[PDB]
RNA sequence: CCGGCGCGCG
């Protein structure tokens, strides 16, 4: 058959995220790849861990 | 058992002026945010560094420096810069300014409380409408009532003249008055008990006698509620209308500047007259600032583009509650593409060194600093950009028992997020095991995930014991099962398991098998070709019956006259005698059905032995 | 869940001998 | 390091 190559590929999508630079207003980390930001946990994130139990995890991703 | 008791509480309240200077003591007069040239902060302005602190912490509006009070010029404290993000301002309204949540959302808590139609005190705050015996707590001698639209003829010229200036205005702000000021006069002196009694007594005057009838009642009941509240709380009714503005503080405005721009833009407009359209300007400007779009058409800036209000930046879907408090962005997290691993074991996943080497930056600076072969942090870090092989020999031995956390995009349910421990892959995707695809929802056609490294001993504890596959292979929903072998290996399975064919599928004409010791025999013979996976065979028993199948009496017993009888079912052979108790089973099946049993009974011994 | 419920003598006495 | 508009991926 005829098989194509896609612009959507990884060494484009594979991120990483130890510290760095935060929002000047909310102090919390960047938003986008390219920004070398965070992934964002949000509310259906939250009850996930609140399902668990895990009041432990889930406070450091908040503070 | 004794509760560990925790009383904690937080409550919100209408603030006093007096709270607000608190808060300020430190008002901004100018509306100059900084200077054209030198983008200093202007004094008394917006980004005043005097009223709300140091710019570049430990420096003063000059330009000295101290080691982290005030300065002597300026008068610039010596603090932290953080001071700019809490401490706050006040704008010294001249005249009072009504709170438009209080008086222009419905029901109107002023209208309700002062007992008037809602049109009559919105005509008073906007109109050039006049209201007559504003307070009750100090006599008059005039008989005028409610609000008259027009101005008095009499009280225009005659009694001014007659009374002159400066004692009529004395005494003037108790029979007539206008505005906002009018409805903080009414507000001060009003007695509750009073209000509540009348309330009650009108409601028992309208019962005792009906759509209307019922209404009236409502806001007897309303209002004799409302009324209460205040006498139980530290709250006054007249705080509803403004005599102070709160300022932001400039750290978290680095739009909203322009409007407190245009409130010090009218307000000191107005207390160089002193009249009263300007007077309303100032109110408009405030209610821009504090709650846009309520007033029917909401004030525009010159790109005919909606001003945005405290009010919309604190609700809806993007404001600060469901936004920036339900849900963070997190450092030592990542992103990749998934990829399946059939090798992975339950509890594992695989992650790239990129994304490794990123979340576990500090647990390698610190196997490198443990073992002396870094000399500090500086050259650790160097070192880990360097990507020098021994970085790659600490980030695999510090990843060993630190758990990592999952978790795809739609997160429908718990098991959209587990916990796995990490190994490193190559390549630069995220190794996911196939049992838990159906949890996360997830296929391979370009999914991707996120991943989080927790830091406190209680967390990672909390992800180990609590979080991880092997301990949620049931779905909280109705607890069915959750990995459950799917497709390419239920295929599998039904391929293995699907015995002999049977019947006019096995032999073309109406029929008018080895033998195998044990099932090791059995599958040797397979793998030396001489048998195939559906290629019927007996198999001698050695256990108790446990072979289902249907309850049916033998096809055939072949008797003899010896004693030995033989019993033929459908799926197995039996041997049993008379003289003795012996008693031979012997199992009708194939290679697959050996293969599965051995393979489940295998994992159960292998799972004992290695405990 | 783990939230819940708050988560000298006989010194400088001894026998002389 | 702020918001709108347009286009996409799962
Ligand atoms: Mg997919």
């Amino acid at each position: 058959p005829y098989i194509l190559k896609l612009i959507h590929q990884v060494d484009d999508k594979i991120h990483g995220r130890s510290s760095g630079h935060y929002a000047l207003v909310t102090q919390q980390p960047l938003r986008g790849r390219s920004k070398q930001g965070g992934q964002r946990v949000g509310e259906m994130e939250v009850w996930a861990l609140e399902g668990f139990g895990v009041a432990h995890i889930l406070q450091e991703m908040l503070t | 058992m004794i509760d560990r008791y925790k009383h904690q509480q937080l409550r919100i309240g209408l603030v006093s002026p007096q709270q607000i200077s608190a808060w300020a003591t430190g008002e901004v007069t100018k509306p100059y945010t900084f200077h054209y040239k030198t983008n200093k902060p202007e004094k008394d302005g917006l980004f005043c560094e005097r009223i709300f602190g140091p710019i570049k912490s430990g420096i003063c509006a000059c330009g000295n420096y101290r080691v982290i009070k005030f300065c002597e010029q300026c008068g610039v404290e010596f603090v932290d810069s953080r001071i700019r993000r809490y401490q706050m301002g006040y704008i010294k309204l001249t005249c009072p300014v009504t709170h438009v949540w209080y008086l222009k959302r419905l029901p109107s808590y002023i209208a309700n409380l002062l007992d008037k139609p809602l049109k009559e005190l919105e005509g008073l705050v906007y109109c050039d409408f006049s209201f007559a015996r504003p307070i009750t707590k100090k006599p008059t001698f005039l008989r005028l009532r409610g609000s008259f639209e027009y101005e008095i003829q009499s009280w225009k010229y005659s009694i001014p003249l007659f009374f002159t200036t400066q004692g009529f205005e004395i005494f003037r702000n108790r029979e007539i008055s206008t505005g906002a000021g009018a409805i903080r006069e009414q507000l001060a002196d009003l007695d509750l008990r009073i209000i509540i009694e009348n309330s009650l007594v009108e409601w028992k005057q309208l019962g005792e006698e009906d759509r209307k009838i019922v209404r009236r009642k409502d806001f007897l009941v309303r209002r004799m509620e409302l009324a209460k509240h205040f006498i139980r709380t530290n709250i006054e009714p007249e705080w509803m209308v403004l005599c102070l503005l709160p300022v932001l503080p400039p750290e978290l405005r680095p739009d909203i500047n322009e409007l407190y721009r245009r409130v010090i833009y009218r307000n000191n407009t107005l207390t160089d007259l002193l009249v009263m359209c300007q007077e309303k300007l100032v109110q408009e400007a405030v209610d821009t600032l504090l709650d846009n779009g309520i007033r029917g058409q909401p004030m525009r800036d010159g790109h005919n583009k909606v001003y945005k209000s405290f009010s919309d930046v604190i609700e809806g879907k993007e404001g600060r509650f469901r936004e920036t408090l339900l849900g963070k962005r997190v450092d030592y997290s990542g992103r990749s593409v998934i990829v399946v691993g059939p090798s992975l074991s339950l509890h594992r996943c695989g992650l790239p060194r990129e994304i490794a080497i990123e979340l576990f930056q500090t647990f390698v600076i610190r196997g490198l600093i443990r073992q002396h072969l870094a000399s500090n942090i500086g050259v650790a870090k160097s070192q880990i950009r360097e990507k020098k092989p021994i970085v790659w020999e600490i980030l695999q031995e510090v990843m060993q028992g630190h758990p990592v956390l999952l978790n795809r995009a739609p997160t429908l349910h718990r098991l959209g997020i587990q916990s796995f421990q990490p190994i490193l892959v190559e390549g630069r995707t995220i190794c996911l095991h196939p049992l838990v695809c159906k949890g996360f929802n997830a296929d391979f056609d370009g999914d991707q995930m996120a991943v989080h490294v927790p830091l406190s001993l209680e967390a990672q504890a909390e992800a180990r014991l609590l979080m991880f596959s092997h301990m949620n292979l049931l779905s909280p929903a109705i607890g069915d099962p959750i990995s459950v072998p799917t497709q390419d290996m239920l295929i599998g399975l039904y391929v293995l398991t699907s015995g002999t064919r049977r019947g006019i599928c096995a032999n073309r004409y109406n029929p008018c098998e080895p033998f195998f010791c044990n099932s090791y025999d059995a599958i040797g013979a397979y793998r030396q070709k001489r048998i195939n996976l559906d290629s019927p065979l007996w198999l001698r028993w050695q256990l108790d019956q446990r072979v289902i199948a249907s309850k049916e009496v033998p096809i055939e017993v072949h008797y003899e006259s010896f004693g030995n009888y033989h019993e033929i079912y459908a799926h197995y052979l039996i041997v049993r005698s008379v003289k003795k108790e012996t008693l031979y089973i012997y199992i009708r099946t194939t290679v697959g059905h050996i293969s599965f049993y051995r393979e489940i009974e295998e994992a159960i011994q292998g799972f004992s032995q290695a405990c | 869940g783990t939230g819940f419920n708050k988560g000298d003598i006989l010194f400088y006495h001894r026998e002389f001998c």
